[PDB]
């Protein structure tokens, strides 16, 4: 009665959602985390700061 | 800047279970026709009973 | 700092992976079984071709 059927589905639910979002957003994360820092200094509250 | 630290953080996660979607497929392939076959041969005992 | 994102980048995955340990224990028990029967039914059958 082990049914895991339901677990091993979920699973491939989480996998391929996330490789469909790696290959939307693939380039754009990639891109970002280089400096991601940037996000906490906007030039206004830069000054403020 | 916080949604892009936990969009990096979260983004690891995705990549390292994204290969499993085959190494998944395979696995959930298998195991519902063992199921299948579970399904199977009870209603052969059943029919064994009767 | 090159050594300690790999880490970082693993421990995600350290987490995520070792979570999967029981269902490797009754995995690996089940398969046992397979290699018991077939061995038992090789016997079986080299017996009676004997």
């Amino acid at each position: 009665l082990i049914d895991r059927v339901e677990e091993v589905r979920e699973e491939m639910d989480e996998a391929q959602e996330a490789a469909r979002f790696l290959q939307q957003h693939g380039s754009a994360l990639t891109k970002l985390e280089p400096m991601v820092a940037v996000l906490q200094s906007d030039p206004q509250q830069h000054e403020q700061l | 800047w916080q949604s892009a630290r936990e969009l990096l953080r979260d983004w690891p996660s995705q990549r390292h279970l994204a290969d499993r979607v085959q190494p998944l497929r395979m696995r959930l392939s298998e195991l519902e026709q063992r199921l299948n076959n579970q399904q199977n041969a009870e209603r052969l005992l059943s029919e064994f009973c009767k």
